[PDB]
């Protein structure tokens, strides 16, 4: 579909880690080295041989979403290490956010992308995102502050950028088409153009006055004012 | 779950660093004040008026004391709490009270929510020595001395233990049970008492502060390891 | 143990948007100022110390209370230095410009200036020299030790005064 058909295909590999581990078994079976940690002599090579075909050609395309589990939870292990060498972004599903309501339960702070340069997404998008990041980070700092200093002595501004964090945190959730058949919102697809704008207004303080449960599960910021008219 | 919950960790660590080192000072500093307090006693003791005899009853003046540059838990947000509860019934008039805001934390309160404030004494000092409020004191008297004040008053943050200190409001100028230097030193008496209490209140919030960090840290640390 | 020093890149810094995500603290050049023009070797000398001190007092982050001591004298001006260290991708700065820029902040010309305002005050200080005080700039391109200081400080102050903080 990339080469013929020239499209931007997906390709999900669930447990790519299992893949490199299949690599180790076969290698042993072939009576190879192996590394002092058990793995194939050709761990990296084999990974590269797979990963390197997943790329944006001039006909353009393939973007792999790879589930990485590894039971041991050591991500310094050669297997995860190698895979990571290829990653260009990580999405981090967070149990905490899930049991909190945010249902694309993606950790805004933990997730990262190497193409979050102003060079790739432009200065505005970049600055809005670095903007949302700092707010959410600040939210955590203040979180620990009130923990150990109470909401007593909380700068009216600090107290202010806590409300914007709670709204951002909520405006980061959104109804999925795929979830329709249960929730049924229905789905929402939100262009970055509009996402950036959305969070830019929240950051500029253009919607402090709105109730915080008004950003939960909306599409565009336009949809959030619609819902600031309930409760 | 392996990055900026360690930021939360390191930051909470640092906060822990300083609240205890300032807990050290709250008692370093505001015990000294006790010395520079019970010293007044001596001269604080040697003891129809110019008019500082009970008269009625129009425009009254307040003098509310607070920390400037504060980090003393509630003991600063619950004395403002009290001028802003007691004047709530003493304001069905637009005489507008007028306060002498000593200390920058009470100062700012009073210029955000109109009050207004006829005087705002710059930067407290922690001694606080002899040349420091012999203005606002002197001129808070000077406004009873002819005669825009029918009564003066401080909002004193009185010092019980270093563990507690109570919002108190005394009355100064209309005395009780040529020589009103008494009033001026009375204001010493409180300005001096108001100090102990603040740091008295400050180490108490700093220990609690330290502790609260430790605890909270020991919560955070579970996340440092178990994904 | 093979090379002659290392530049460490803190991961923490990079996801704080700080760029380059260099950890100047633990990072070093064993060769040192031997490979460093006199001008830079000078203005930097102080700067090593500058944010070394700012490293310790860093902990007192959003708690500006210590007043007058080792306070906003060190700390506050340390926050300023950390701004001129930041630097956009693919924007190498010519030594000369680096040197003025550093000297500007290191000699307190940023201290009366804000902190969200340091980055632009630098970008605009240099653009001001490139078109005007090139005399000073080219002087550093030729056996670059910078001098004519005070004329330098004057030239700066004739752009200084903020007028847009």
């Amino acid at each position: 579909f990339r080469d013929r058909e020239g499209q931007d295909v997906l390709l999900f590999i669930d447990n790519i880690f299992r893949f490199t581990q299949a690599g180790s078994e076969v290698s042993a079976l072939l009576g190879r080295m192996p590394s002092a940690v058990g793995y194939q002599p050709t761990l990296a090579t084999e990974m590269g041989q797979l990963q390197e075909r997943i790329t944006s050609t001039k006909k353009g395309s393939i973007t792999s979403i790879q589930a990485i589990y590894v039971p041991a939870d050591d991500y310094t292990d050669p297997a995860p290490a190698t895979t990571f060498a290829h990653l260009d972004a990580t999405t981090n599903l967070e149990r905490k956010l899930a049991e909190m309501g945010i249902y694309p339960a993606v950790d805004p702070l933990a997730s990262t992308s190497r193409i979050l340069s102003p060079a790739v997404v432009g200065e505005e998008h970049y600055r809005v995102a670095r903007g949302v990041q700092q707010v959410l980070q600040r939210y955590n700092d203040l979180q620990d502050i009130i923990a150990i200093l109470g909401m007593d002595e909380l700068s009216d501004e600090d107290k202010l950028i806590v409300a914007r964090a709670r709204k951002i945190q909520r405006f980061l959730s959104q109804p999925f088409h795929v979830a329709e058949q249960f929730t049924g919102m229905p789905g929402k697809y939100v262009p970055v153009k509009e996402t950036v704008r959305g969070f830019k207004e929240i950051l500029e303080g253009k919607h402090d006055n709105l109730p915080e449960e008004a950003f939960y599960m909306v599409g565009t910021i336009d949809e959030a004012v619609e819902k600031a008219k309930k409760l | 779950g392996m990055r900026e919950i360690k930021r939360r960790i390191r930051s909470v660590k640092n906060t822990r660093q300083i609240t205890k080192a300032m807990k050290m000072v709250a008692a370093a500093k505001l015990r000294r004040a006790q010395e520079t307090a019970e010293n007044a006693r001596p001269y604080a003791d040697k003891i129809s008026h110019p008019m500082l005899e009970a008269r009625p009853v129009k425009k009254t003046g307040y003098m509310v004391i607070t920390s400037d540059r504060g980090l003393a838990g509630p003991y600063n947000a619950n004395i403002l709490r009290l001028v802003s509860k007691t004047i709530e019934e003493r304001h069905q008039s637009k005489d507008e009270y007028v306060i002498f805001a000593v200390g920058r934390k009470g100062r700012d309160f009073f210029k955000k929510r109109g009050y207004p404030v006829v005087e705002e004494v710059t930067g407290i000092s922690d001694t606080p020595s002899l040349t420091e409020i012999q203005d606002i004191a002197q001129s808070a008297i000077g406004m009873f001395a002819d005669e825009t004040f029918d009564k003066l008053t401080i909002f004193y943050n009185e010092f019980v233990s270093p563990i507690v200190q109570r919002p108190v409001e005394k009355q100064l100028l209309p005395l009780t049970s040529l020589l009103p230097k008494y009033a001026e030193t009375l204001i010493y008496s409180a300005l001096l008492d108001a100090k102990a209490s603040e740091f008295g209140a400050r180490m108490t919030a700093m220990g609690n502060a330290t502790d609260n960090a430790t605890e909270m840290l020991e919560t955070l640390t579970l996340q440092f390891n178990r994904a | 143990s093979i090379t002659d020093g290392q530049i460490f890149l803190e991961s923490d810094l990079f996801y704080s948007g700080v760029r380059p995500a260099v950890n100047v603290g633990i990072s070093v050049s064993r060769v040192g100022g031997a490979a460093q023009i006199k001008a830079m070797k000078k203005v930097a000398g102080t700067l090593r110390l500058d944010l070394a001190q700012y490293r310790e007092l860093q902990a007192f982050a959003q708690f500006g209370s210590d007043l007058d001591k080792a306070t906003q004298a060190k700390l506050n001006r340390g926050e300023r230095t950390v701004e001129i260290l930041k630097q956009d991708e693919h924007k190498p700065m010519p030594v000369e410009e680096q040197v003025i820029s550093i000297y500007a902040v290191t000699n307190g010309f940023m201290d009366d200036i804000p902190v969200e305002d340091v980055r632009r005050f630098e970008e605009e200080l240099l653009s001001f020299m490139r078109a005007n005080k090139d005399s000073l700039l080219d002087h550093i391109r030729q056996t670059g030790e910078l001098p004519d200081t005070k004329e330098l400080d004057a030239a700066i102050e004739e752009f200084k005064k903020g007028f847009t903080p």
